[PDB]
């Protein structure tokens, strides 16, 4: 599993990071790690696919990246409407084809 | 002997492919016949490509015995039968014998292709 | 839109069977790879199965290997998952997605494009 | 049926290779149009199988696509377009992408003997 | 270019099989010389494939090397020795090379097949 | 009737080197797989090794796979076991079994047919 | 290896039930659970082969059955002559070929 | 005679990178298999990456293989080799070394023929 | 890793033996176990190639044999010279490809 702290918070308006760190045959080779919102009582939605791009639909502050085989998720302009659980999820290869970090509660 | 084995039985003839595919490519007329043995070979050639055979004399495929075309056990055909025994017994199903082995052939080429794209 | 209504069972004894049955509209079922995730009460998900775009191929988490069975019709526009031996570790809900694979000649997935509601198994 | 592909899009053509693969091969005038048909027929195996793809209609290989050959997205050849469109755009770069996969299979060759030589 | 390696090292030989490959294929006189071309080609490419080969330029074996056949080092053969010279050395072994490649390829089939069987 | 008659040794020394041959009578020894399976003093059966009909091919428990050779000879109607690096994990004895596979040609074995007396390694 | 208890006995003439059970790999998927009947001092003998077949020469007393992953053997008619140490032997597979169990002693 | 000549770095904090370049004369480098070979300042040698003649296949140890990668430029007659990740474990001396393998057409290696001075690297 | 003694040592003009003990995988099944010597402060120096042969340039007073799963060099005519850490290295096939062991001091 991907590693990323349990709680992320922040001021209203003010942006927020969320990142998690794999390893180098889960993130750092693979250019696929794709970011979840999941409200509680409901099922995940798709934020970020591929390391950089966006579905569409979704606003333009959740903006991806990665260094190394660190993964992260800037959230910009906060709103009371992102505290939800967020979870990365990279391409691990054909034999480990997912794997999902633990979430982090908005 | 090239068909030495034709009277003997399906398991014992099987051991002796090459000697037939051997002797199988060993004026106008002749040209005639030489070119249509030429064509013929590259059908069959062909047509063990199209399933996936094409480097082998024993191919082993993917489509399952129907029992309906022969319902005979394996020592029956192996042990008590000859190649044109079977051959004759089977001559009305050979055609879709061969249509599912096509259509199985594409079915792996598809699906090796998309594990082939799993990064 | 695009919807996957999960269809399934509640409390099976351990070591029994369940079977789920996911419906799907607002898009070709046929030109999307499918696969299942899990989420327990208290966690957070986990992808469970994988299901290429014309059923042939099927992938699986080790844990999972003996247990569970994906299959998808492309004409009822139906995918299925199967289950036996149900252990104590599996009670969760099971979301449908639509993604995570393409078949060579679409661009990448490697993500979930959509997801259903989820379906509750327990033991 | 053969060639009802043609005006489908690449990717739903590629599902029908066997029907065009079985009908390609299917007094001196006639003689030497059928030993040309064979001689071409052999000259596509061969380089097939010079590409190390002789018992295959669908076949990846290790050698990138460049980009400068054309610069399309996969849904614009494989669901905007058919195989008749791609041939004409890309008419011009065939000579290089053939001697780019008879390199890449002969440096695979000689990667396979070397492998093999491990004890 | 074709040929041009003729006087070169069996080593550096090597590196140019495709060249004659493609070389060897590219009135009534004529079509037997066609069609008799066409046939020496098939034959060659069925012996390969009796021996597993079909689709290999450099294909390896399980029949080892006898030393009465040669007895030279590597080095003599492969950085010493040229194709030309190499083929006269061992003309008069080459029906028991080729007998043995086709043993071989008969067993590695059937044992293929054998362990195919297994469930 | 069938018969198995095995030859062979008794006590060896730690990491030494011992072959056993077994005899067969009654059927025709081409037409059959065999294998050889080892029961301790102690303890019930496990097999060990399986060699087809023709001899080509030989499968060994990984525990053996470094230490037991298989072989046979189909003109001497004979079937031969030779080990080396014998372990105190490896005293017992080791019985002759006709079956446990077949060449795709025949009916499913997976079983064995004939057993011999079973000769005694030690150690 | 497959589980089965150690002992079975019963009455002469009544019915006993012999029975081992292993995993998804071993019984589950093969069907070609033997079974095999060893006397003290001789070598096993084929008693059933496959789930339900019987071999030449063997009684129609002892009769095969599988459920699930659990293998039985069931003896009706009790002798004397059946107090003997029984076996069941499962095709696992081309990397383990077949797995024995314990013995059960009747 | 053969000299291999060692040029790379020193002291690298844990976690970066590093490359080292070892020059060659005195053969034809396009002749022989390159490896490199480790060695800790208290220890003896451990293999640690070996590339083929034409540079096409490369080998690496199990606890290496995410994080080295060995390369060889045959015009330059250059082997370098790349390290990320640079655990504690990794600090050593790392030595050229020709030989190790042979491409099928040469008599067999499975040896080192010749050695240079080795690089120092350090975390 | 190979295991041969920590130390090895006689008398000038008398010869030492020195062993590596590996297992069937290593030394047994493979006839390639070459022999280095090392000088402090110096690269090792190819003194046994293949299980007897020796490189041009190294005297015949190193003397490489196999038996079992066990590598050994005879040295004879110890030479002060000499005194210098020995190491063998055994091919272990395609997936391990060298194994070396630890080194003797001379
Ligand atoms: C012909 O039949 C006889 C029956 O006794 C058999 O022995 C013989 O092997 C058969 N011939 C061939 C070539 O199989
Ligand atoms: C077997 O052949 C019959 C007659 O053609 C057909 O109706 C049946 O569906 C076939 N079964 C299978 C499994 O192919
Ligand atoms: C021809 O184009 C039409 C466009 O509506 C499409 O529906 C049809 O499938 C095409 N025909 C083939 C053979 O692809
Ligand atoms: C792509 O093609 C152009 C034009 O022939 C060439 O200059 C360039 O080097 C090619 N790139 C690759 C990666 O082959
Ligand atoms: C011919 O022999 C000379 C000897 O000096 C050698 O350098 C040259 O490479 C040879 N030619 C070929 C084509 O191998
Ligand atoms: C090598 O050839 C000689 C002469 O034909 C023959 O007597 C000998 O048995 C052969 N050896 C092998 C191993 O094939």
């Amino acid at each position: 599993a991907l590693t990323q702290p349990p709680s992320v918070s922040g001021s209203p308006g003010q942006s927020v990071t969320i990142s998690c760190t794999g390893t180098s045959s889960d993130i750092g080779s693979y250019n696929y790690v794709s970011w979840y919102q999941q409200h509680p009582g409901k099922a995940p939605k798709l934020m970020i696919y591929d390391v950089t791009q966006r579905p569409s639909g979704v606003s333009d502050r959740f903006s991806g990246s990665k260094s190394g085989n660190t993964a992260s998720l800037t959230i910009s302009g906060l709103q009371a409407d992102d505290e939800a659980d967020y979870y990365c999820s990279a391409y691990a290869g054909r034999q480990t084809f997912y794997i999902f970090g633990g979430g982090t509660r908005l | 002997g090239f068909l030495g084995a034709a009277g003997s039985t399906m398991g014992a003839a099987s051991m002796t492919l090459t000697v037939q595919a051997r002797n199988l490519l060993s004026g106008i007329k002749q040209l005639q016949a030489r070119v249509l043995a030429v064509e013929h070979y590259l059908r069959d050639q062909q047509l063990l490509g199209i399933w996936g055979c094409s480097g082998k004399l024993i191919c082993c495929t993917n489509v399952p015995w129907n029992s309906s075309w022969s319902n005979r056990n394996l020592s029956e055909i192996w042990d008590n039968m000859t190649w044109l025994q079977w051959d004759k017994e089977i001559s009305n199903y050979t055609q879709i014998i061969y249509g599912l082995l096509e259509e199985s052939q594409n079915q792996q080429e598809k699906n090796e292709q998309d594990l082939l794209a799993l990064d | 839109e695009v919807q996957l209504v999960e269809t399934g069972g509640g409390l099976v004894q351990p070591g029994g069977s369940l079977k789920l049955s996911c419906r799907a509209s607002g898009y070709t079922f046929s030109s999307f790879a499918m696969s299942w995730v899990r989420q327990a009460p208290g966690k957070g998900l986990e992808w469970v199965s994988l299901i290429n775009d014309r059923g042939g191929l099927t992938f699986y988490v080790d844990s999972v290997k003996g247990r569970f069975t994906i299959s998808r019709d492309n004409s009822k526009n139906t995918l299925s998952l199967q289950m036996h031996s149900l252990r104590d570790g599996d009670t969760a809900v099971y979301y449908c997605a639509t993604g995570g694979m393409s078949s060579a000649l679409q661009s990448s997935k490697y993500y979930f494009d959509f997801w259903g509601q989820g379906a509750l198994v327990t033991v």
